[PDB]
RNA sequence: GCCCUGAAAAUGGAUGGCGCUCAAGCGUGUUACCUAUACUCUACCGUCAGGGUUGAUGCCCUGACGAGUAGGCAGG
RNA sequence: AAGCUCGUAUCAGUUUUAUGAGUGUAAGAAGUCCUUGUUUGAACGUGGACAUUUGAAUGAAGAGCUUUUAGUGGGCCAUUUUUGGUAAGCAGAACUGGCGAUGCGGGAUGAACCGAACGUAGAGUUAAGGUGCCGGAAUACACGCUCAUCAGACACCACAAAAGGUGUUAG
RNA sequence: GGAAUACUGCCAGCUGGGACUGAGGACUGCGACGUAAGUCAAGGAUGCUGGCAUAAUGGUUAUAUGCCGCCCGUCUUGAAA
């Protein structure tokens, strides 16, 4: 009889997607990435700074 | 994709990402004084009223349609969050020629279960990755009836190209902000 | 809008027996990447015989100012569309950034020459290393040693409709 | 406004209701509407659709035509169903023993059928005997032969 | 160069009726010196049939169905081969797809500024 | 008209057996008929 | 580029008016704001369509639509 | 408006592909395969078979065939092609839009201008146009230009010779 | 050499104020929190309290104020003209 938005209604969100509980519990919306130490090449830097 | 660009830069090369396979198109002009061929293309893309939106698979056959209806639509490349919010809030299914809201996974399982789609998340997956049943899933989705943007269009005059300070044409990644404002 | 500077590197699509086409790089002043790529394809079609459908964009990268908090003098070589043809123009702008100088130049072209963004072509923006190479007086008058000037007739903004004292323009 | 691709408020039609004021005909319409809704029988659908037709679209069916239909192999013991009037024919001299269900029988047709030894029944008796129209043969009279 | 009734031809001049340049139609009449051609022309919201009489040198054979016949033969051959050797085959044409990702190396091809 | 590259076929010629004939040939025949009529009228004027 | 001259009659009157001069003028840029019978959500009316139903040309459920002269059909 | 059928049926003011012209045609049951009869080859055939991976994209629940009649038929305006031009206006063809039959917002006001087409209401957001006061909304912010002894706030056509000026600014 | 910040984008992160609406009328469905019986914001509003109990709200009527509103029918493209 009435349409309820899952983005606002938590019960409807859980009804439509059981994985939302796991997503919220594991905080997958703010997951940290693994740090890498890759450096750009000298040719790339020279091309970027070239006029 | 992030690491592929970093490795290419470290190796002195350039990583070119694959071209977009999906666009989202919203009709921005009304139904008065439309030339016949663009009117026919709008009807073929199911944009029969202002602030109506649809997903289009990007091929050579559809890029020419988008080129034909360029002065009357705003289209771009939707993100996963934009697609998810559109399907969650304004997602409706065409069942027996009726517009039915997608309030349960049983509806989607009953109508698109023969294509392996069992839930709204499966429908979103089939939309975001243009799969073998993209045509059936997209035609099952009723054309999205968006509102006017909540913060305005951001320009004084809408009917110029987005490049020239207007609103129509391909705005690429800014369709996400526009559609989230209109949703 | 607030201009940004990009480098856009593109090429032709690789064909049979002609692999690794030559890469071409341009520096474009634009508000966003869509406008930057549009200007790049426009200039590439104007100079070479390469079309957008026949080529591709290899890279687009925003270039930031090296020392954004240092006052600099810029010589700007530009040309504008006219019926007789392209006419050169040289301007000198004192600013802290190339994008700020470009925005100032576009505002000046709109105010004086009644010119538009798609009509103005930016050829070169060059920082003037030595002050002796500055050759416009409206820039040279600010290079004087120990320059001080006042601001006579100060007008203060009022937030109320009525005031209970006669205003003063002292400073 | 929207740019309509189809006509708005378009009636399907399909002859929903009969135009007659006959109470018994309306009772038959009600009975076969129930049967067509609750049996999924194409025979019931056809009989219900034929109950709505007009007089010019329900031509009479002759007893000689019924006999010619019954002469087919395998149809010698089927019940002949005519949604309309069954008329007599003096051009045929031999009539088989058969059961005929029709809206109306003329006096000569009923006399000929009874003399042959069968029976004439109505559509409600037909519905009671065969609710799914088992072993039935629907006959329609010629249309274009009149002008 | 023999023309028969039912062939598809193109009207190509080697001044009047300049509208029928590049028009494609069906031959209905063949004589010793002239050829009759059927042309369907849009008039209002309907196509009207028109008879055109042309010289021999102003028409030529059309290749409008050549690709279709070749594709029919190729599809028949591929279907027979895939029936003889059981595997999934694709027979329908497809539009051009967007290109995939690639890595462009600046080995000898250092980008140049213009 | 004989050298004209393309001639539209008249709607009045339809329904007759003379449709398959070249309109250029038909017009040449009509011109020859008119010339012979003029010659016959000249001969008649000479006789009278 | 802007400014002045670059021709004007005849009752008293017009950037719509007041008036405006680092404009409330001209060119351009960035935002905020105002409000259509347009768009979005909801209720109600009617129409059409699709289903269900042993006062049944009635009842229940669902969806979408609604400009109009001549003229046509229907219910009052 | 009536009937008979069909209903993955019939399609499309569109794109794609192939092939012409400098926009036309075509894209499968109105098929294809084996087998060698018809007047060593074109063109017509004897019998059998492969289907829901049946022949590009997108959209579409109504389509096809027969009967059956109310009102109307020489209007204006605009855009895009082509031909002839005139003091200057323009004239003759092809095609497509708007209007008459149509209200609503804006352009002060309005037959063709800009938005947008209409059940009765509530709330929100906008279009075009605007935010000194009349008048709902910044005497907002920022860079420049201009002073006219009736500036300008305009239709981008004409006066207009890109003419005249010891006005001003930038090249 | 090591940080920070801007900008852009994401969160099935949290939380405060304001407005309009409350259709439906036993139950059935999809779910959530719980070992559990049970509970719940999950197939559309309930709970507590006050004043009045009549011209108070409301309707009608005469007028005032803000804004809008050209005289109908006919005939002619088109009519205030
Ligand atoms: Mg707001
Ligand atoms: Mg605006
Ligand atoms: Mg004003
Ligand atoms: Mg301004
Ligand atoms: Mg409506
Ligand atoms: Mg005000
Ligand atoms: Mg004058
Ligand atoms: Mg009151
Ligand atoms: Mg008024």
């Amino acid at each position: 009889v009435l349409k309820k938005n899952p983005l606002k209604n938590k019960q409807v969100l859980l009804r439509l997607n059981p994985y939302a509980k796991v997503f919220a519990a594991e905080k997958l919306g703010s997951k940290k990435a693994e740090k890498t130490g890759t450096k750009p090449a000298a040719v790339f830097t020279e091309t970027l700074k070239h006029d | 994709i992030i690491q592929a660009k970093r490795d290419a830069k470290a190796a002195g090369s350039y990583y070119v990402e694959a071209q977009h396979k999906l666009v989202f198109v919203v009709r921005i002009k009304g139904i008065n004084k439309i030339p016949p061929k663009p009117r026919k293309v709008l009807q073929l893309l199911r944009l029969t009223r202002i602030n109506s939106g649809t997903f289009v698979k990007v091929t050579k056959a559809t890029l020419e349609l988008l080129k034909l209806i360029e002065p009357y639509v705003a289209y771009g490349y939707p993100s996963y969050s934009t697609i998810r919010q559109l399907v969650y809030k304004r997602g409706f299914g065409k069942i027996n020629k009726q517009r039915v809201p997608l309030s349960d996974n049983a509806i989607i399982e009953a109508n698109l279960g023969k294509y392996g789609i069992l839930s709204i998340d499966d429908l979103i997956h089939e939309i975001i990755t243009v799969g073998p049943h993209f045509k059936q899933a997209n035609n099952f989705l009723w054309p999205f009836k968006l509102s006017n943007p909540s913060g305005g269009w951001g320009v004084p005059r809408k009917f110029k190209h987005f490049i020239q300070g207007g609103s129509f044409g391909n705005r690429e990644e800014f369709i996400n902000k526009l559609v989230k404002s209109m949703n | 809008a607030h201009f940004k500077e990009y480098q856009v590197i593109g090429r032709r699509l690789p064909t049979e027996s002609v692999p690794e086409p030559k890469l071409f790089r341009m520096r474009i002043f634009a508000s966003n990447e869509v406008i930057a790529k549009s200007r790049y394809w426009y200039f590439l079609q104007k100079l070479h015989k390469v079309k957008k459908a026949s080529g591709e964009i290899v890279s687009i990268n925003q270039i930031n100012e090296a020392h954004p908090t240092k006052v600099k003098n810029f010589g700007v070589w530009v040309r504008y569309d006219s019926r007789s043809g392209t006419h050169n123009m040289y301007k000198e702008i004192r600013d802290v950034s190339r994008v700020a100088a470009v925005e100032t130049l576009y505002q000046d072209m709109a105010a004086r020459h009644r010119a538009r963004f798609r009509s103005i072509h930016i050829l070169k923006v060059a920082e003037i290393e030595k002050t002796a190479d500055v050759k416009r007086q409206y820039v040279k008058q600010f290079l004087t040693k120990d320059l001080k000037f006042p601001l006579p007739h100060r007008v203060q903004k009022s937030t109320k409709t009525f005031s209970y004292k006669r205003p003063s323009t002292f400073y | 406004g929207i740019d309509h691709t189809s006509k708005q408020h378009k009636r399907s039609g399909h002859r929903t209701a009969p135009k007659s004021d006959n109470v018994y005909l309306k009772l038959l319409v009600k009975l076969y509407t129930f049967l067509a809704r609750r049996t999924d029988a194409p025979f019931n659908k056809v009989v219900l659709k034929a109950l709505f037709l007009s007089k010019i679209n329900r031509p009479p069916v002759s007893v000689s035509r019924i006999a010619r239909a019954l002469k087919q192999e395998g149809a010698a013991n089927k019940t002949v169903v005519v949604v309309g009037t069954v008329t007599d024919d003096a051009r045929i001299f031999e009539f088989p023993k058969t059961t005929v269900a029709a809206l109306r029988f003329t006096a000569g047709a009923r006399a000929k059928i009874v003399k042959a030894g069968g029976e004439c029944i109505t559509l409600d008796q037909l519905a009671v005997r065969a609710p799914k129209g088992q072993n039935t043969l629907i006959l329609r009279g010629p249309r274009n032969s009149r002008e | 160069k023999v023309y028969k009734v039912g062939d598809i031809v193109d009207i190509k001049a080697n001044m009047p009726h300049k509208f029928y340049q590049g028009k494609t139609g069906v031959v209905y009449n063949v004589t010793k010196s002239s050829v009759g051609v059927i042309i369907n022309k849009m008039v209002g919201n309907r196509y009207l049939e028109k008879r055109l009489n042309l010289r021999v040198e102003h028409i030529k054979h059309s290749k409008c169905r050549q690709e279709f016949l070749e594709r029919v033969k190729a599809n028949a051959a591929k279907r027979a081969e895939a029936k003889a050797q059981g595997v999934a085959v694709q027979l329908k044409r497809q539009p051009a797809q967007p290109r995939e990702s690639r890595i462009v190396s600046t080995e000898g091809n250092v980008p140049q500024t213009l | 008209l004989d050298d004209q590259w393309l001639v539209e076929v008249d709607d009045k010629v339809k329904g007759t057996d003379n449709e398959l004939i070249d309109p250029r040939t038909l017009n040449r025949a009509e011109r020859k008929r008119l010339v012979k009529k003029n010659e016959k009228q000249q001969r008649r004027n000479m006789k009278n």
